[PDB]
């Protein structure tokens, strides 16, 4: 229940004079209800980057901001990017907004959870340093890839992370019961289109049996004003 | 601050003048004058012809009848474009008045609108505790004040002293302790 | 009091101009501007002295306008009446030959290029859903390009190198081969020398490529607003071709100039400077710029938008923030090694460091059958490039693979505007793989391969017909190629 006038906009850094009381917290979200280029209402996902004071705040939106005029109201969501969690993401190529960028219809799932969240605690975790065992033979042999782990890649295209990550996706889907979040940050849209074509083509996106689709596709567009991409 | 410096100089002008009360009256009147956001913008837009703004400025100096020291203070101020930085220095003039005075405004905040006798006792006790020359009482009948009160005093309202649910916070602490 | 408030009410009613904003801080093509607050973000606005102001900095106080050019007549307090329109350049196909300045207005002088559809320069990018597979090929004319790096219709590739290198002209050679292609050719010459701009234009119309090519250009003396958006303007020109389902290609002269420009912009905006003074927004800006270039989906008609990025390594920084940013951004990359040019090989493509993403989807299988062997032998000679001075003691297969890679290395070079077709290159590659050029000597195989191309254009044109129609290296066609190969081999063997 907060409405902030679009105070300034230093490009994609927007500024928002919120109300003196109704000024949100850090990383609290806001739908900037501006016009479109059509003048139709378009709502941007401004993110509370900096409480700039004098009841104003330097915000960042993820999408673009052309057509926005100063003083435009942003109803603060007042919380993190509550995103459609669970299986509606497991299969729909979902935008940073939580729309399925796939054009697979709307992701009808009530579970929209806070994005910039904490990690767990020093007591909650499971410190058996287990092997995220692949099924790919060399990683089985060579790579003691930790379960719960951090498998850094010094290799990409040509070296074949497409097919290898695809077989890894099928393998964690099959040998484990675990599911996969694949995120193309700053995405080559050639590689993004081919990637969704691959997961459909592999059936990782089980193309008929959607949401039996074993993957969850979150590309981050390089075309996104890359303040989008920091929170992806 | 330099805004606080502008306030301190206005108070110094009114103080070596003796018009601390008089230009304080001018300060409140001109505060309500510059409270007009259209008047504050028209005086404070860069698009304002400072010729025409000076015209309207002497016009407003009539239109509330300002004392001369504060009038020339405003003239130097809007002359030095800190009219854009105006209002809080005006607000700081209040504290500068108290800096001139030692009349310390302290905000009580109680369950009821408390007794003016109890107000007198608290202002006297704060004139001892503050060591104050005087005490502008700044009352409040606070809703979340369960039964007791809350006197923010000091230079700011820094010196909080409260017994309303504050003891309940202490009890929850000693419970948690 | 409303006498005084009437007086300041009239004064502020004078200050209550809606569309207008007076020029507050007139500096160097940039203005703070009182008034004109209610503008949307980023529009053009008509200042006094008519001046087009790019509403870059939505200041809370002011109205920060990138002026279109120099505003000495744009006086103090110059009222910018808000225009509200932004960048809607009228794009039509009627510029395909006109050389437009940034208003889609012919800096040619070819007359007002008539144009009804007006697109704002930054239109949105095509989704990954909006793009199909990259099936159809581009073809540079550079046999060495398409061999070692296949170019699809509507893809993203850089050409990094150094100053004006003829990498400029390498793009021009691609533009030349676009004449045989069905793609719309569009020369985006940011910041070239004017004489260079004209010699390029003369190269285009002299090729008649300016039939297939429109031209847009930023001056070196450009107002960097025009520089700072004219890239997106050419991108929208590609949109008016590519949303029309057409193959179309663009040649973006080095956006490093635009990077210095946006550096000058944000520094002119008094904005936050980033990695080596380029703005951080240059990452997203060039990202939005190069983002839209693709073959579309068939839902959008598979219209190819084939980008050509000029990137010049400033004294060989393969990792300028510009360069490494593009290196992130691209899919095909073309490092240039004028070491080869200094040793003689134009094209001086650094064939090793020039890495690409698309690959065989962009190659003809016709090409691919030869080209895999070209890759294998190429890397073989590449490791074996050490053996050269001691290659007196070279083994038979060692000196022989050296000879094979040597003839293949001979099978690379091409001058300024020595483009070839697919099929002539197919003959060239099949011979150079087929060791008929392992026979022929250094300059001998150059002229003899030229002669083999000519005497295959004559003496085996139906093999070229099959290589057209099938677009597949037929064993019949490879046989006719071997036939004409031995024939012209005899012809140049008599010499």
């Amino acid at each position: 229940k907060n409405l902030g006038r679009i105070a300034q906009i230093i490009g994609p850094v927007l500024d928002v004079a919120f109300p003196p009381g109704k000024m949100p917290n850090i990383y609290n979200a806001l739908i900037v209800k501006g016009r479109d280029t059509a003048g139709q209402p378009m709502n941007v996902t401004c993110e509370v980057q900096q409480l700039l004071g004098n009841n104003r705040v330097r915000a960042v939106a993820m999408s673009a901001t052309d057509g926005l005029t100063r003083g435009m109201e942003v109803i603060d969501t007042g919380a993190p990017l509550s995103v459609p969690v669970g299986g509606a993401t497991l299969g729909r190529i979902f935008n940073v907004l939580g729309e399925p960028v796939d054009n697979l219809g709307p992701v009808d799932t009530r579970t929209t959870s806070p994005i910039h969240r904490s990690a767990p605690a020093f007591t909650q975790l499971d410190t058996k340093l287990s092997i995220f065992e692949t099924g790919i033979k060399v990683v089985d042999l060579l790579a003691p890839y930790r379960r719960g782990g951090k498998i850094g890649l010094f290799g990409g295209a040509g070296v074949g992370k497409t097919v290898l990550i695809m077989e890894l996706i099928n393998n964690i889907a099959k040998a484990h019961g675990g599911v996969s979040v694949f995120g193309g940050v700053g995405e080559r849209t050639r590689e993004g289109n081919d990637l969704y074509m691959e997961m459909k083509e592999s059936g990782v996106i089980n193309e008929q049996n959607i949401a039996e689709s074993k993957v969850a596709l979150v590309y981050g567009q390089m075309n996104e004003p890359p303040g989008a991409r920091m929170r992806v | 601050s330099t805004a606080s410096r502008y306030a301190s100089a206005l108070a110094d002008v009114a103080d070596v003048t003796g018009t601390l009360e008089a230009t304080n009256s001018d300060v409140e009147k001109l505060i309500r004058i510059f409270s007009e956001e259209p008047v504050y913008y028209f005086f404070a837009n860069p698009v304002i012809s400072i010729d025409n703004k000076r015209s309207v400025l002497d016009e407003i100096i009539t239109t509330s009848g300002l004392q001369p020291h504060t009038a020339n203070f405003i003239n130097i101020l809007i002359d030095s474009e800190r009219i854009n930085l105006v209002k809080e220095i005006l607000n700081e003039f209040e504290d500068v008045f108290n800096k001139i005075t030692g009349t310390e405004v302290a905000v009580v905040t109680s369950v009821v609108k408390l007794e003016n006798d109890h107000l007198a006792q608290i202002a006297k006790g704060v004139q001892k505790i503050t060591g104050a020359k005087n005490v502008r009482i700044k009352t409040v009948i606070d809703p979340s004040l369960v039964a007791g009160f809350t006197i923010r005093y000091g230079n700011e309202g820094s010196k909080l002293v409260d017994m309303s649910v504050k003891k309940q916070l202490e009890e929850i602490a000693a419970q948690l302790e | 009091s409303k006498i005084i408030r009437e007086r300041i009410e009239g004064y502020n009613r004078e200050v209550k101009v809606v569309n207008t904003g007076t020029v507050l801080q007139v500096g160097d093509g940039i203005a703070r501007i009182h008034g004109l607050d209610e503008v949307m973000a980023g529009e053009l606005v008509e200042f006094e002295e008519g001046t087009i102001g790019i509403a870059l900095n939505l200041e809370s106080n002011n109205v920060g306008v990138v002026l279109m050019g120099d505003g000495l007549m744009i006086q103090e307090g110059s009222s910018v009446k808000a225009t509200g329109r932004i960048a809607q350049i009228p794009v039509s196909e009627a510029y395909l030959g006109r050389v437009i300045n940034a208003l889609a207005k012919p800096i040619d002088g070819r007359g007002e290029i008539t144009a009804s559809e007006s697109r704002l320069i930054e239109s949105p990018a095509p989704g990954i859903m909006s793009r199909r597979s990259v099936y159809e090929p581009l073809q540079t004319g550079l046999i060495a390009i398409d061999a070692m790096i296949p170019v699809g219709r509507g893809q993203r590739e850089l050409i990094i190198g150094d100053r004006q290198t003829g990498k400029t002209a390498v793009a021009t050679d691609t533009i030349l081969n676009q004449q045989g292609q069905n793609v719309i050719c569009v020369y985006v010459a940011i910041g070239q020398k004017a004489s260079s701009v004209a010699q390029v234009v003369t190269n285009f119309q002299e090729r008649g490529a300016m039939e297939y090519t429109i031209v847009v250009a930023e001056t070196a003396d450009s107002p960097a607003t025009l520089q700072y958006l004219a890239p997106y303007t050419g991108a929208a020109l590609a949109e008016y071709f590519m949303y029309r389902e057409r193959h179309t290609l663009i040649i973006y002269d080095d956006l490093s100039k635009q990077a210095q420009a946006y550096r000058q912009m944000s520094l002119l905006l008094r904005r936050p400077p980033g990695r080596e003074a380029y703005p951080g927004d240059v990452f997203y800006l060039h990202s939005r710029l190069l983002e839209r270039a693709a073959k579309l989906s068939s839902l959008l008609g598979e219209g190819s938008m084939t980008a050509l990025p000029i990137v010049e390594t400033q004294a060989g920084d393969v990792s300028a923030y510009i360069p490494t940013n593009v290196i992130s951004i691209t899919d095909g990359q073309i490092f240039l090694s004028a070491d080869l040019f200094n040793a003689g090989i134009r094209p001086a493509i650094n064939v090793g460091i020039s890495v690409s993403r698309v690959g065989s989807a962009a190659q003809i299988k016709a090409m691919k059958k030869v080209a895999g062997k070209l890759k294998l032998e190429l890397a073989q000679f590449a490791e074996l490039e050490a053996f050269a001075q001691f290659a007196s003691d070279l083994d038979k297969a060692t000196q022989n693979q050296l000879a094979r890679g040597q003839r293949l290395r001979e099978l690379l070079k091409q001058p300024q505007s020595a483009p070839l077709t697919v099929e002539e290159q197919v003959m060239t590659i099949y011979t150079g793989t087929n060791g008929y050029l392992d026979s022929l000597e250094l300059d001998q195989v150059r002229k003899y391969l030229v002669e083999l191309r000519t005497y295959v254009k004559t003496n085996k044109p139906e093999f070229q017909e099959i290589i057209s129609s099938t677009k597949t290296f037929t064993e019949e066609a490879e046989a006719l190629l071997k036939e004409a190969i031995q024939e012209q081999m005899e012809r140049f063997l008599l010499q």
